[PDB]
């Protein structure tokens, strides 16, 4: 770990340090994944300068480790974020976000007639990477849309 | 334990080549030797939130021809359910506590499935969920073909009408797309074209399909002519009349058709098929309609009886 | 001759402690060992002049689970009866000549009884007559409690929601008021307060009841939490939001409750109970809902069978 | 405050620092008042022990200076929160959230019939201190409401 | 020029004691020598989103009595300005670039207020916004009061009826607390009692008021008896029957009313005021309505007219 | 006297380049010094067979701004002129012997044309006839264009939205091809593409035009951006979702728009134009509406007035 905190962002003992989150996205992450709802000491750096990305974001979530899965879901938002396993002052394993078969709860359905919109039903979408984009198909209407569309609204 | 036991039939894309056969296979036996007391002591809730009298009566007759009791409804006037805001999830949770099977038609896509999440151990059957699915209908479509043509493999299927917004044909193509060497002829107006995904899905599994301007072009090579109804509204009432006449079957057009050639139509028909086509032996939509009773019976039989001693 | 033979169940205030037990007692046996051919050859008219799909389906399933046939209706669109002015007295007189039992829900108070005056030897069952009565519902409420708590005597019953205009709770209090040592907690907004007569009726028979500001106050001593739904209309849509939040069950509020504690709700629910309360083992309104089928069965069994060889 | 634990720098150059924010409230401030919209380095501290309380949220928005307005908006969520102006790495001014007299567009009218809802208008409530709690009267329906309800709306 | 010139009359809380007085002096003048072409060439928009014929017909007569032209709609049925997402703001935006002033009644609170945020330079006028304001009725009441009693100070005002939900009665109260020495008697069903915020307001004013249970109690001390109808619907048909008899004004009740006492009612009355009352000199409803006219053009004139020349 | 004097304004195809110009000069004059009693004593019939409040309110304001009297109906609900065989001709026949001119919107094509065959000497005016003409909107557009751009020649016009079914957009096109050097950019869903007859027409004019897939493409070259709403109903809720995102104008899209570029929309907008756009100087819809007024009395004046004195 280079950890050049001459002034910017901490470093901890145990935990997970989601890094190289691109621009504004980080907030989205915390929001979508509710990484703020824990007793734990999260510590966020926003718009943290990095000439290699211009400005990036960092979420350090002390004494907390994300599963291969919890990591996977970040593929749509921060595809190139290196999740880090930290349990004794230094890196014990980095992680590259890999596209996952499904994306539950976080998304919404582009098709308004989807019964999903009114009932206590957590969204669920199968992911299919088809050239120049990613297709997402609702567990419900079974209607397939471009992730660009699923993300816009 | 038979495969289809205690399972919810929600999508056609849920059933395998094997399951389609088993369903078309059981129906054959029922149509031959009946089992009126098979489902005696059963109570299938027939819930039509989307009034579909035609579909309903068939399901309900299917039910009574297996000895089962029925309770249910239609539209949402004959229904006092979910007025100010009770949920469908709640309705199901209530209903799935007294009945043995739930057959429901809903106007919104994915309703059927959401119901499977709250029905507990009770099987849900989909009579239709909007533009999405309607397997029971396809099933019978498949049983009418298998029965008339003697095979579900190696066919020439012409699909005429409103291809883009027709929920039935989208389904038929995918089912037929599970059997070897089917070739497809899409005959539809520019505005009602078989939506690309399907077209993609065919191409991908090495399946032949072609676009034609008139049914006339292919009468000859055709085995099954599945016609659909163009709801004029999907076109301006003036746009409708121009291409309309290119897509309406008349007995004259029937002259060059194979012996076995059958014309199918989910119903109702309105203009796309001349009445003179009824007296022609290729007309089979009504016989198609009756086979709906066995397809549906077979299903109900499989989802509720651990072993089908048939 | 069993007590409830050929009698019309019209009001809860008609049934004695003895009759309530006998009804809750028969239901227990039916839920255990069924009698599907008990009412075979019976025809119960199911007449819903007030569309009550939920109540109806249960009654009708109850009917079919006893082997009986059903004919009937719902709302008054599916009904062509009493348009310009035919009387209900006339309708009954006509209908009570072909059926074996009449189950009717009416929007006006006292309809049920007026029907007993013209039905001749045919038993009338009340599914509901407006703000008046609805015994069948209470019966099941009682069977759900007896069954969960093991007793109808000596209870702690909390009644939350719209106490003044809630026809169901007014009934539950009077039934419960026939069994020893029940204590009651009324938790309702100033505007939806348990109407005085009832309050008087309790006081008079030495029965303990108290008013609380929040369900929180009593979670501890509670055995049964019967919640009702406040129809926002009975309040200005702005008045609604202020006290509303004081009267909505969430799983967090559940922490200090007895083991046996059960939450009841006639249904439908809308906001008063969080969905998170469903995964909590105290939630029992759906199981409550199913017991409706035995309570109703037991009744039908008792009113139509001289001897219940059970 | 500023992170200067066992030995670690983490001080801002210039800007505002909101400290003493009750725990689990920082994120709200963050989203609610969209403190995220910026392009400047923002550093957040989730659940940080202080003598005044063994947990607290801390936000430092570099080179941003909260108007006395913004400062006062924090009054319904983090009143004990202090807002320190940094400049040249040292506190050039402390200030606390005084209860405002009008809360804009971050609250929602409980009155379900209020014209506000369906329409392109930004919320606004006449704030007034009374007996048990702060009453918030909607500008549109002119309905007074206990802020208990309004926040819980 | 004039204080109320170019202003938006929305809520009476906005309107100062003086403003009311101003309106009130003008109204009295236009009643004296009516000026028929004061608004000549102005075009007013009568946008009755929620129809209110009594009120629509009134305001429009007013518009015409000052020679103004009118365009508008009634009932949001014709009003095709109800697309899927057709916002009131977008409507007001366009209307502004057509008319000189807009008179509007909407079925929701503050729609008139919102209206002004999009009306640009065009003054908007609230002919009612939901369960909130209805400035115009209040001004019409006050005038009738002043015109009958001779003042708007030290009156012993008696409000009767639906105190809890009554739009008008709330505003009337608001207005009179803006004056000095008025004593209020609030006679109403506890189910429909005056909101505590109003009462709370009145205490800060150091205003003496009182709750009564029957008109008889204050028959004698009253100068102005304001009556309102008891909306039965927000009551149980039975409790409304016990409550009814209690709050209806018969003329026999008038034998005590001092000479000057007048009985007002925004109208329509139905059960609340008998025909007997109609003939007694104490009866003023219909008069009250006629005055809806002058209070209305008074407002209109000041608003759309710089100098108040009369 | 005047060319358009006593004429029937029905279709814009009838209207020559010069006619439009004439209307356009008058409108500009009445905007300058309005003449309030030009139609004094005329009585106009506002027969909104198909309601169109936006339009009804507009035309009527116009009628009033020139001191004309108005009689008419809206929505064929009140209009008891819907007997079994009550022909529009028979209606027009009678109306003619009451009024000076008739303004009408009918839900069918050419009803305004037919109207004139039975109007005798009374000029009829089409405020819309089905999916055909709506002359008045076109004239209101052209004026706003000319008033903003300074001309009606050589413009690079960008039409966006429902090109296929959009009544207005067709006429707008028709009008601008009557002028010299205009370049059109047609951005629309292929499902809703501009009719080939229009395009076919434009080629004969030697008119350069182009089909685009996203506003961005022509963001910069445009002077006038005409937007229209995508009628979802003529689309699959899903395809309309892929299509939606594509054709909505946000203000961020405006950063390229050259200074003079204006975005028009017949209104109502909903999903198509965001509120962001509302505030940018490039935004013109609401203005466009206000001008509906002058283009409208301009027409009315010429039509019902011999000499054009202004
Ligand atoms: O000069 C001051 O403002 C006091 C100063 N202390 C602080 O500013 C502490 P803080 O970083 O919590 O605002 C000191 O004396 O070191
Ligand atoms: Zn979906
Ligand atoms: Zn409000």
């Amino acid at each position: 770990m280079t950890h050049d905190n001459k002034l910017q962002v901490e470093a901890i003992k145990r935990g997970t340090v989601i890094d190289h989150i691109p621009a504004q996205i980080g907030f989205k992450l915390l929001s979508l994944f509710k990484l703020t709802e824990t007793d734990q000491r999260i510590t966020i750096g926003l718009n943290l300068p990095s000439g290699e990305m211009g400005r990036k974001d960092l979420i350090k979530i002390e004494n907390t480790f994300l599963s291969e899965d919890q990591v996977d879901q970040l593929a749509l938002y921060a595809p190139q974020a290196t999740v880090n396993r930290i349990d004794n002052y230094e890196v014990v394993g980095k992680s590259r976000p890999s596209l996952p078969e499904r994306i539950d709860n976080v998304l919404v359905c582009p098709n308004s007639n989807c019964i999903s919109h009114a009932e206590p039903v957590s969204s669920s979408f199968a992911v299919r990477k088809r050239a120049n984009d990613i297709a997402l198909k609702c567990k419900y209407c079974e209607k397939e849309f471009s992730h660009n569309v699923v993300l816009a609204n | 334990a038979n495969p289809l036991y205690q399972k919810h039939i929600i999508s056609i894309n849920d059933l395998s080549r094997d399951d389609l056969n088993l369903v078309l296979a059981t129906a054959a036996k029922l149509k031959a030797n009946p089992q009126p007391e098979l489902l005696k002591h059963k109570v299938i809730a027939s819930c039509f939130f989307e009034a579909s009298t035609r579909t309903r009566l068939s399901f309900e007759t299917s039910m009574h021809r297996l000895g089962a009791s029925v309770v249910g409804f239609s539209d949402s006037a004959n229904t006092s359910l979910g007025k100010k805001g009770e949920t469908l999830a709640d309705t199901i949770s209530v209903i799935s506590t007294y009945v043995d099977a739930i057959v429901m038609a809903h106007p919104q896509e994915g309703a059927a499935r959401l119901a499977t999440e709250f029905s507990g151990n009770v099987p849900v059957l989909n009579a239709g969920d909007g533009s999405n699915q309607h397997p029971t209908q396809t099933l019978l479509d498949l049983f009418t073909i298998q029965e008339t043509q003697g095979r579900l493999d190696n066919l020439h299927v012409a699909m005429v009408g409103d291809l883009k917004y027709g929920r039935t044909v989208h389904s038929l193509t995918q089912a037929l797309a599970k059997f070897d060497g089917n070739r497809f002829y899409f005959i539809a107006p520019d505005a009602l074209a078989m939506p690309q995904y399907i077209l993609d899905m065919l191409d991908e599994k090495g399946i032949a399909w072609s676009l034609h301007s008139s049914i006339e072009e292919v009468m000859a090579e055709v085995d099954i002519l599945y016609m659909t109804r163009v709801q004029k509204e999907r076109l301006d009432p003036s746009e409708y009349a121009n291409v309309k006449a290119q897509f309406v079957l008349r007995a004259s057009d029937l002259h060059n058709a194979k012996a076995n050639m059958k014309v199918l139509h989910p119903l109702p028909r309105v203009d796309e098929i001349a009445t003179d086509v009824d007296k022609t032996p290729h007309a089979w939509y009504f016989q198609q309609a009756g086979n709906g009773i066995f397809a549906r019976q077979a299903l109900l039989a499989l989802v509720l009886n651990r072993d089908l001693v048939l």
